[PDB]
């Protein structure tokens, strides 16, 4: 992947 | 020590999609590297080099973290599971299913005999390394969790989540101790325990960087300038040239200030997208970073 957005 | 000099030497791509997360070995002689491709891949953390890539996880990775002992590795995943992998290989080691949405965050205790995990949930899960079995999950807060860290010792996990929240858990407890409402419910994303312990770092969504004593739960030094107020962008306390502070930045820059003054003391300019993560490397001073969907690389600086 959430962290790639 | 009043102002470092950190120059970019190498610029490291084989991502074929976003990096996540970059970190540094605890030996010093690694840099593993998260990325938006479902895979990880192993570089030399003082050249370079391009080593081992790591792949097994059916959707891409948001973090990974390094055993102290500096030969296993753990991948928070979007599939809803983390994976526990040996360097000293590539083999997938176990599967830690258990969660219900994805995966954001991970990290080893002191002793990497447990994993400690959020994600999109609201949950906290703690986990034992060997018996992949889920050891607790703990109601963390009502919205995903954005970084989850064992304290030096290793008693104590730190949480954040976006319902503005940062949370002190005893782990052999499960028991929450304290909470930092303490303002405007701005969204966590990301928080980190301080080297000797007695402290947190939490980043917010509002462009800001605060050094909490969450014992007092007063604020001590607060570290602004940067933009920040969309994506989760990992922190770091360098501490080998000098004692600063290290940030990405929605600018596509790395931020240090100066831990001591809240200073501004060195901006790094090199990347095209969002720097989403950074690392400092543990006895040489040098920092990695890397950034998103349009840049997709990996850089190291050394200076001090």
């Amino acid at each position: 992947x959430x962290r790639a957005x | 020590p009043v102002k470092p000099n950190y120059a970019l030497k190498f610029t490291l791509a084989g991502h074929t999609k976003a990096v996540s997360s970059v970190k540094f070995s605890p030996n010093g002689e690694w840099l593993a590297s998260s990325s938006a491709d479902k895979l990880i891949k192993i570089w030399g953390a003082y050249d370079g080099k391009f080593e081992k890539t790591i792949s097994g996880h059916k959707l891409g990775i948001s973090d990974v973290a390094w055993s102290s002992d500096s030969n296993l590795l753990v991948s928070a995943s979007d599939d809803k599971t983390l994976k526990i992998w040996d360097v000293s290989s590539g083999k997938c080691l176990k599967t830690l299913k258990g969660h219900s949405n994805y995966v954001f965050c991970c990290n080893f205790n002191p002793q990497s005999n447990l994993i400690v995990s959020g994600s999109f949930d609201e949950s906290v899960r703690i986990w034992d390394v060997k018996t992949g079995k889920c050891l607790k999950t703990l109601p963390a807060h009502s919205d995903p969790v954005s970084a989850v860290h064992f304290n030096r010792d290793g008693s104590l996990i730190v949480s954040s989540s976006y319902d503005g929240l940062c949370r002190i858990w005893d782990t052999a407890s499960g028991q929450c101790l304290k909470t930092l409402i303490d303002d405007d419910n701005p969204p966590v994303s990301f928080v980190k325990f301080s080297p000797n312990g007695k402290y947190i770092l939490a980043a917010t969504l509002d462009n800001t960087l605060k050094l909490w004593d969450y014992s007092k739960g007063k604020c001590l030094k607060t570290y602004t300038g940067h933009k920040n107020e969309k994506y989760c962008i990992f922190a770091n306390f360098s501490v080998t040239g000098g004692k600063w502070i290290v940030s990405g930045s929605e600018d596509n820059l790395v931020y240090i200030w100066n831990l001591q003054t809240k200073e501004i003391v060195q901006k790094l300019q090199g990347h095209t997208d969002v720097v989403i993560s950074t690392a400092c490397h543990p006895t040489e001073n040098i920092i990695a970073s890397a950034a998103l969907e349009n840049d997709k690389t990996i850089k190291l600086w050394k200076s001090d």
